[PDB]
DNA sequence: CAACGCATGAGCTAGATCCG
């Protein structure tokens, strides 16, 4: 749908980042 | 702000690849 | 005499009686009432001795100190009575100091009844013969006077008398005037002083006999100092007592076409009489004031009060009942009341045209202006200041102006005004100028762009129904899932349904109240979403409370919240008509069955309550119920015969959904950081049946079926049960043949006979009657069991000699006939 | 010991378990502690991870989207207080969207000091209706526990724990399957508690090791110093983060690290008033070397340099950062969504704002009640403005009521133009006094601040109207109020009067809401007073009420209705609500009267009070009257077709009863009785219409029975005479005498005799019987029933 | 000069200081 907000945002972002890990300062 | 550049408009996969290192 | 003058209505002063200085025949009604501060010394110098014939009535209601009427109205002769007061033509109620009635000269009150009450010093009421004054005597009401207890010595003078109810009392009005009577050869024209009768046209007194020019009260019609029975052309009848020409009836129509306050009665010419209004199905032509009949819907015509009339509630709308064409402006301000469903469409559902300018100022209870259902035009001759003709402010719930598919509005001049109408959308006030045509004669109207659309939506998408399945009593409704682009915003769905007679139901109609609705609103929670094109994500709802073979209307309406830019979304499906299936019907109600012959039954029933389809036919079985065999064992000659989602709940439930959206919108914002068998009969389309070919007096049992579809392996209902009897034949109970006697020596005799070969039901008793001619009779009941055991009857206790013996057999119907007198004789 | 571990700064744990190992021996976490975003984690490896010595966490605790935590009692067994200096969207513990949490398990938690808890969105969580939150954290309404597995009562919920009675039911409160919580007697509230109920030292929370010892406590309260608890620690030491006390050497050397600003999160801690405070507050400057605070020359404000030009106040996490700053160099929005009540905490941190150099904006805020928490606003300088040239601004504030108390507040906005829209409980009077005291006087728009949509749902008027004369009757009640005139004699559509029922004096005030409802007070319109041209006239207006019930209380108030205008006057007028009671009227009929017969003298009778009493019922009134039997039952022969078998005025002023006994009257006779209810009695006795019952008592046994020898007399014509006595009193009326005679072998043959034949034969005569010795047995039957026989007496003739 | 006589009480004739 390419309008990624709501509860799908935390799931769709995981599959594109499945091994690197999330980023923080 | 992820909820203002991927909810008020469309965002590309070049943009939300920045969030993961 | 004098001149005619209209009717007075005087109260609390005496200075208003000066206007009868020259009146002679006061057409209208004179009523003198409620004068309190008047002593009897104020009524001595007051007299109207030339008032002669008043037409409507008279009324004297609580005057004080009126000593007698013989000096106020001393020359009344005729009162007519066209318009009456409680159907009474002369009302004397509750005076004091009233000694004598004293209206000594009135002769023929035409129509009504006199009502004299409760005036505690009045006698000379018993000596007034109302048999020959008013023609319809039986409705007068003379109670609670001074003369319940007879105390006052009403002696009167030399004056003639008659009889009324067996008493030969004398007749007198006062102590110095007595009731004038005329002998019965000249009934109603009235006599002169010596007893000749007057002309054949006059009422009451006449001055000179056999001259119709000079009597004082014409009975039929007055015309120019003469007296005439039917006024010929070129004259016309008016108020059925005098005759005018055409010029005397025309000018006063224009002279009070403008009202001081009311009205005038605008006069028409119609069949030789000036009447106030023509009857139904007749309308005035404005050229020569002639009255012509109708074609189609007739105008009324409804003009209005001072150019503007305001409707606050139903009681304000009652003056505009049935009004078709309105010559002025109009304004609606409705707030509330009770039972507002169909009443605003009832009072003004036949309105045709409006000609001023229309104001929907301050109206809150309405939802739509569809209750101007027959309105075609707002032409607007007079204009609202600001060059307007259509004005609307303070419409907090108005949603729909008019349906531009089933209706065609037009207008010509003026301008429009739509401000502060939030629920009224913008595309629907863009949808009216194609039909009204203000893009023609093109003008710059003033409607603000931001003042409307709030709490409203018009960019809705179209929902398509997906699958439909009907049973005999349930229908499922699943459709395609609608999501706004932010799927947290959709609170849920709203479904609407109602029965429908045809395929013509519109979408927002007939509810039009504050907290009421014609539809049946039902809710359904939204489904879940799994980012999957094929999944279990199609929403659904089950409808249960249905009826067989009905046809409904259904549609889907979303309900979403608002982002903070006044940018809403939503959807609305089409109006889809759904129809159910057929079940077997119920039983035919309350069958009845009367007979009329020896072998016929007729039936009458009702069609069933729920037919559940087009009933093609009925089906009827009849079987025999032979005889109740336990009735065989009773001696019958011993005793006889055995046989709420309120508006505050909407806001607070929508706030809590926007509170849960806000927190998990904040949580993403700080945690992510980017990188830098029996026979049958078949009766069709009827409710009766004449059965034939039956046995007499045998009870039948009848079963009824109502069967709706026949050709594809028919099905129908539980049978309704009823019982019937046939009226028995009279001849079939007589004993066939002479009754045989057998003489034994020991004075018991055998009287045997044969039973009739076709009885009606059963033969239960026998009445045998032996009697010596010249001696008394002793009855004997022969039972069925005794005849069955003995094949006759053994009659004991019989002295010798000849006897006349009568035989009969009592069956369940009645008597048959006696036989011959059975002579068994021995020679003495 | 008290705090045996090492102090330990705040941590974030993401994507693995390897970063969790640096919490090995931490005992207090200043800062916050988050556990976020762990997807590749089986439930089997959290069984061997435990943090025993974690005791108190100062800011908050956030857990969001982890996989494999069945219950928290493996990780955090011993956290007793979470304190809440820095909240997280006004919550101090937030557990949001776990997938495998079964049990809460935080079984040792005692006191949440500042904040609230929000446990949201768990598809497996049970045991949430058994916590008794109102004792743990000191507020109770600000929580939010929805959308869980405990939305239904379906998790089992077995627990083998005081079972407290805080609510109205006897429910039991437990943490997990095998741990029940501790609520001990309530003499000392939060001062700690042992197992056997003995109270601890005053300066403790949670558990205790030994009672009354400030050395071996566990979760200390005010400050901390060298293994003790001191109420105010002495000035060899200073306060720090309101939990410690620390010496001079510590609060100085943190300057030397982040005076070289490698990161702008550090703060140069400077000593002020026995505190180690980061920025010394407004009106003070730091010196060069010695690091104290000295009084300023002139004013020196702490300019509060706001990033990016805007801020959006949402909760006490964002309104925490403006604490103590005085001159905002930007603009503030206010957007508080949902909310129960936030005016208690917004005052103490952003209520010292003096000058603001942008615009305000109060949009979409629901739970605002007044704008009074801004305390020292002096001037909105307004170098910038909004889109459309505005400085102040409002939208959709559904409960705003007051801008500022204008008796003692001054506000000068230099430039810019106001804006008001959709404030359904704000009057135009409070914004027009705003218009005169502000620096702007006549800079408006047309269309200006909205004149229609403000204050629609709340009525508010200023001048009062009093009442002058009230008269009262049993159905009508009359009003008269003193007149009123605006400066325009045409600016009056009249009045409107309201009257409603109220059985008690706690009736509300007029809300002003129009929702087509029953609380619209049944409005009666009043015609306007016609233009009198006279001071004393018939324009002292009143009305008359007609449809009243007697003896009830009504609530009446009166309000005018004028045309609003462009001129800033004629707000109207409105009286205060009073109460008037009408007098009484004749009561109703007594309802459901039953008469029950039990014996030959007692008759009982009951009823109910009437449906419409119309006053306090003083007494009832019962009259009865003896009906006599039918004379047509006196002169008929009664063994033909038909036999009968039925089933001054003495009064009493019965008072405060519902049943009545009447004894001592004649037997089997019928009485007509009538009863009335009756209100006030001694002046002008006024009772209702009566109600009628027919009553019949029960029969007596030995009335119709005859004793004594019957006597037989012998005539020569074999018509034998018989004498007996009629009974002296029967049960109503003797109707037949039944004589029977008997021989040996045959049955008994009987004979009718009634009253006429008994009178005309003087006994009974027997016609034509066989000679010998016949036994005679005699009964009498009345209309009530039968009697017994007599002794069978022999009458004998010999032939 | 401060309830009642010169009515009744929401049944085409007025409307509760509505009339002294």
């Amino acid at each position: 749908n390419q309008h990624l907000c709501g509860s799908h945002l935390v799931e769709a972002l995981y599959l594109v980042c499945g091994e690197r890990g999330f980023f923080y300062t | 702000g992820i909820v203002e550049q991927c909810c008020t408009s469309i965002c590309s996969l070049y943009q939300l690849e920045n969030y993961c290192n | 005499p004098g001149e005619v003058c209209p009717g007075m209505d005087i109260r609390n002063n005496l200075t208003r009686l000066h206007e009868l200085e020259n009146c002679s025949v006061i057409e209208g009604h004179l009523q003198i009432l409620l004068m309190f501060k008047t002593r009897p010394e104020d009524f001595r110098d007051l007299s109207f001795p030339k008032l002669i014939m008043i037409t409507d009535y008279l009324l004297l209601f609580r005057v004080y100190g009126l000593e007698s009427l013989k000096d106020l109205f001393p020359n009344l002769t005729v009162i007519r009575g066209s318009r009456l007061f409680f159907n009474y033509a002369l009302v004397i109620f509750e005076m004091v100091h009233l000694k004598e009635l004293g209206l000594y000269n009135l002769m023929n009150i035409t129509r009504g009844s006199v009502r004299i009450e409760k005036n505690n010093e009045l006698c000379y009421l018993a000596t007034i013969d109302w048999s020959r004054i008013l023609d319809s005597v039986e409705d007068n009401h003379i109670v609670l006077n001074k003369d319940d207890n007879e105390e006052c010595g009403d002696i009167c003078p030399n004056c003639p008398a008659t009889v009324i109810n067996g008493q030969f009392v004398e007749r007198c009005w006062t102590h110095s005037h007595c009731q004038k009577v005329c002998p019965t050869i000249c009934k109603s024209h009235g006599c002169t002083a010596e007893g000749l009768c007057c002309h054949s046209e006059c009422l009451g007194n006449c001055s000179q006999p056999d001259d119709p020019t000079k009597c004082v009260a014409c009975r039929n019609f007055y015309l120019d100092g003469r007296c005439v029975e039917t006024c010929p052309p070129p004259y016309y009848h008016f108020q059925d007592w005098r005759c005018v020409n055409f010029s005397f009836c025309q000018d006063l129509h224009h002279k009070c076409k403008n009202s001081r306050r009311q009205g005038c009665h605008q006069y028409v010419i119609h069949n030789n009489k000036c009447i106030p209004e023509c009857p139904s199905g007749y309308t005035m032509n404005s050229s020569n004031l002639l009255c012509t009949p109708c074609l189609g819907p007739c105008p009324k015509v409804c003009h209005l009060l001072e150019g503007e009339k305001t409707i606050d509630s139903v009681t304000s709308a009652q003056e505009l009942r049935g009004c078709t064409v309105i010559n002025g402006s109009l304004i609606i301000n409705i707030r509330g009341g009770n039972n507002l469903a169909a009443e605003l469409e009832a009072n003004l559902g036949l309105i045709e045209e409006i000609s001023g300018y229309l104001k929907i100022r301050r109206s809150y209870a309405l939802v739509s202006l569809s209750f101007f259902r027959k309105l075609r035009l707002i032409r607007g001759e007079t204009l609202e200041i600001g060059n307007y003709s259509f004005y609307a402010l303070d419409n907090q719930n108005l949603r729909q102006l008019w349906d531009w598919s089933k209706h065609n509005l037009t207008t010509t001049q003026g301008k429009l005004f739509f401000h502060y109408n939030p629920k009224l959308c913008l595309s629907e006030i863009h949808k009216m100028e194609e039909v009204s045509g203000t893009k023609g004669r093109q003008e710059r109207n003033d409607i603000a762009l931001k003042t409307n659309g709030d709490k409203a939506s018009c960019e809705n998408e179209l929902l398509k129904f997906s699958y439909i399945r009907t049973s005999f009593d349930k229908i499922l409704l699943r459709w395609e899932p609608y999501w706004p682009p932010d799927f947290r915003d959709l609170l849920g769905f709203m479904l609407f349904y109602k029965e429908a007679p045809y395929q013509n139901v519109t979408e927002f109609d007939g509810q039009d109240a504050c907290g009421s609705n014609s539809w049946t609103v039902v809710d359904i929670d939204p489904p879940l979403r799994s980012n999957d094109p094929k999944s279990q994500n199609h929403p659904g709802w089950l409808m249960r409370g249905l009826k067989p073979w009905t046809q409904y209307a259904i549609f889907v309406k979303t309900l979403v919240t608002f982002s903070d830019e006044r940018r809403t979304y939503g959807a609305k499906s089409d109006i889809i008509y759904v129809q159910t299936d057929a079940t077997n019907p119920s039983v035919p109600l309350d069958p009845i069955s009367v007979s009329n012959s020896s072998s016929q039954i007729i039936l009458k029933w009702k069609p069933p309550s729920d037919p559940n389809g087009n009933i093609t036919h009925y089906l009827v079985f009849w079987e025999r119920q032979a005889e109740d065999s336990e009735l065989f064992e009773l001696d019958y000659c011993l005793k006889g015969l055995k046989l709420p989602k309120t508006d505050s709940q909407i806001l607070k439930e929508l706030e809590e959904s926007s509170f849960r959206k806000t927190f998990e919108d904040y949580l993403h914002n700080v945690v992510f950081v980017p990188r830098p068998h029996r026979p049958f009969e078949k009766v069709v389309n009827k409710e009766s049946l004449v059965i034939s070919g039956l046995r007499h007096f045998t009870g039948y049992r009848i079963e009824l079926q109502a069967c709706n579809q026949d050709t594809p392996e028919e099905r129908c209902s539980v049978a309704a049960y009823v019982s019937a009897r046939t009226m028995p034949e009279a001849k079939a109970d007589d004993i066939v043949g002479p009754v045989t006697h057998e003489i034994f020596e020991n004075n018991v005799v055998h009287l045997m006979w044969q039973e009739p070969k076709e009885p009606n039901g059963l033969i239960v008793l026998y009445e045998v009657s032996y009697r010596r001619y010249g001696d008394e009779e002793l009855h004997l009941c022969v039972s069925r069991k005794h005849f069955a055991l003995e094949r006759g009857c053994r009659l004991r206790g019989l002295s010798p000699g000849n006897y006349s013996v009568r035989i009969r057999a009592t069956s369940l119907a009645g008597n048959g006939s006696w036989t011959e007198p059975t002579y068994f004789y021995v020679t003495d």
